[PDB]
């Protein structure tokens, strides 16, 4: 469905997604300052995971977070489309 | 011997996924190669074949041992001819998520692939068969499918259409059975 976010701290969030593909090698998480020349940061979680922790965020700053499913049928390229949201911590 | 499968076009990821879940004795997936170091949760021989010598994978690539390979994040990744052949020789259709360019490479390896293109009838049709995307995304998928058909029609074993994903999937299943003799 959608990408869910919960703020764990002004520097850290917990993002969650709905397992739609059954045969996923891993999910790829990328996050970066919403509108920013700075390259994106990224990591992975096993295809069994539907949640991930992102910390080290600048508080109050808008970040673009996207999650890519990499299926077992693929060597690296992800399934399309990825799911994404824009989020800033603090409220 | 089971012919490996490449499904391309809108909803191909859902088709790949449901084929394996619904007929796990007739379909399988192969284990790709990478030169990136293994992650703690990964298992050699299951997630990837973790190649120690980048130079070794490079020779294999130049020797045409991979039906598809590239560099991503300074590491090499490929789907190998042998890995596909190993699945097919178990009598399982190897479900592949690869570029259309790989179809030729499979034919050169005498692997006799089945390639099926899902053709959207229109932009509206994209939204009929994929009810999980925006109209903005549907037009991207429509544009890409158009360009896919224009470049790779000769590689397709079949082109299938439908007013719903159920109709697409029914045709995909029937085509694979027919081509499986």
């Amino acid at each position: 469905f959608m990408l869910e976010v919960k703020e764990a701290s002004p520097t850290s969030i917990q993002i969650s997604w709905v397992l739609h593909l059954r045969h996923v090698r891993y999910y790829r998480i990328t996050y970066g300052e919403t509108g920013g020349n700075s390259p994106v940061q990224e990591f992975t979680v096993p295809g069994s995971k539907s949640t991930a922790t992102i910390s080290g965020l600048k508080p109050g700053v808008d970040y673009t977070i996207t999650v890519y499913a990499v299926t077992i049928f693929s060597a690296y390229r992800s399934a399309w489309p990825p799911i994404s949201i824009n989020y800033r911590t603090g409220s | 011997y089971a012919r490996p499968i490449i499904i391309l076009g809108p909803t191909k990821d859902r088709a790949n996924d449901d084929l394996l879940s619904e007929f796990p004795d007739k379909f399988g997936s192969c284990v790709p190669h990478t030169t990136r170091p293994k992650r703690e949760y990964e298992i050699d021989g299951r997630d990837y074949h973790f190649v120690s010598s980048r130079e070794k994978m490079e020779k294999d690539i130049q020797a045409h041992k991979f039906i598809e390979a590239g560099q991503y994040n300074s590491h090499l990744y490929g789907t190998s001819v042998q890995s596909v052949r190993e699945v097919a020789e178990q009598g399982k259709h190897c479900i592949l998520d690869v570029s259309a360019n790989a179809v030729r490479r499979l034919q050169a390896a005498h692997l006799h692939p089945i390639a099926i293109f899902i053709r959207p009838r229109s932009l509206e049709n994209v939204l009929e068969i994929n009810k999980r995307i925006t109209e903005e995304q549907a037009r991207k998928a429509f544009d890409r499918a158009t360009k896919l058909e224009q470049e790779f029609t000769e590689c397709f074993s079949a082109i299938v259409e439908g007013d719903s994903f159920e109709e697409i999937y029914h045709k995909v299943k029937r085509v694979i059975e027919d081509l499986s003799g």
